[PDB]
């Protein structure tokens, strides 16, 4: 749906959460 | 445990 | 949720609390997939087994939850059911293959800070993100140790874990594992630990698209053995693998 997954209190105002950027690392890093 | 009720 | 640590407010807006009327009783988790769309697993509405068959008058759902119990006045929102739907090739009776269900709410609910869609995947997300190794996100409020192990958390619960490749869930338990389902967590000398449990079923299992800043449900909590033991992993409903009887039952009984 259009504006799915984007959380309000956080994409939506350019805040990351605590832990979403392990994720990230987990995608990137060897 | 026990839920708070609505309201 | 076995080792994981408190949500922050808002941080899963799509989380479902599915509630037994009556009695009162939290059954287990549900996403929001849009206004009128609720996501879950089917054996926590179908399990013959256990004696368990729910219809759309005995639950409702609670969204935009944080705390378990408390009522969080003009923050959550109760939606009462039109019609649950349930996956029909679902087998409670070997390895709950096609662990999946959607539930129509009566009416839409309206978007808010703490309540908002996640988004489900397309077959290249499913692509890019489906790897060994990637972790994904796990909530919910079933319990905090190991069944018989003793219980049940304050808050909702968050822990990320990795995608375990299919060689590594398949040696891992004697259930017969399908293509329909994953599976993640921690292997034993990666040291660190975390699982979802009982009361966690139907919680999403998502991860954050670095092409567009979105979160995807790929996965649905759906079985285990034990929780959080070393060598064993969680089981998911392969959501995109579903994807296409997901979209059937949408596309015939939405509004
Ligand atoms: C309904 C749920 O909340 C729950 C999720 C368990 C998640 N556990 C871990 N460690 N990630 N699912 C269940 O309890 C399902 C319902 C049927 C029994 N079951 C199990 O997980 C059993 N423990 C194992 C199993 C038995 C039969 C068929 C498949 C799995
Ligand atoms: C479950 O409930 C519905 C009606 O409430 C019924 O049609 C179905 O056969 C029931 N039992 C099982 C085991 O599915
Ligand atoms: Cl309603
Ligand atoms: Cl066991
Ligand atoms: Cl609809
Ligand atoms: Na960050
Ligand atoms: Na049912
Ligand atoms: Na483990």
């Amino acid at each position: 749906e259009a504006d799915c997954g984007l959380r309000p209190l956080f994409e939506k105002k350019s805040l990351e959460d605590k832990t979403e950027r392990e994720l990230l690392e987990s995608y990137i890093d060897g | 445990e026990i839920f708070e009720p609505p309201e | 949720i076995v080792e994981g640590s408190d949500a922050e407010i808002g941080m899963s807006p799509w989380q479902v609390m599915l509630f037994r009327k009556s009695p009162q009783e939290l059954l287990c988790g549900a996403s929001l997939i849009s206004d009128r769309w609720v996501l879950t697993a089917a054996h926590c509405l179908l399990y013959p087994p256990w004696d368990k068959n729910f219809t759309e008058n005995d639950l409702l759902v609670r969204i935009g939850k944080h705390s378990r119990t408390r009522y969080e006045r003009n923050i959550e929102k109760i939606s009462m059911l039109e019609k649950i739907y349930i996956h029909p090739r679902y087998n409670w009776r070997e390895n709950l293959d096609r662990d999946i269900a959607l539930m129509k709410l009566k009416k839409p609910v309206a978007f808010s800070d703490y309540i908002h869609p996640v988004c489900l995947p397309d077959r290249e997300t499913a692509a890019s993100l489906l790897q060994a190794g990637y972790k994904g996100r796990v909530t919910g409020w079933g319990n905090l140790k190991e069944t018989w192990t003793a219980g049940q958390p304050s808050v909702l619960q968050v822990v990320n874990l990795p995608i375990v490749e299919r060689p590594v869930c398949k040696d891992s338990t004697r259930i017969r594992i399908t293509d329909n389902m994953f599976c993640a967590g921690y292997k034993p000398d990666e040291g660190k630990r975390g699982d979802a449990c009982e009361g966690d079923s139907g919680g999403p299992f998502v991860m954050k698209s670095p092409f567009n800043n979105r979160w995807y449900q790929m996965g649905i909590v759906s079985w285990g053995e034990g929780c959080d033991r070393d060598g064993k992993y969680g089981f998911y409903t392969h959501v995109f693998r579903l994807k296409k009887w997901i979209q059937k039952v949408i596309d015939q009984f939405g509004e």
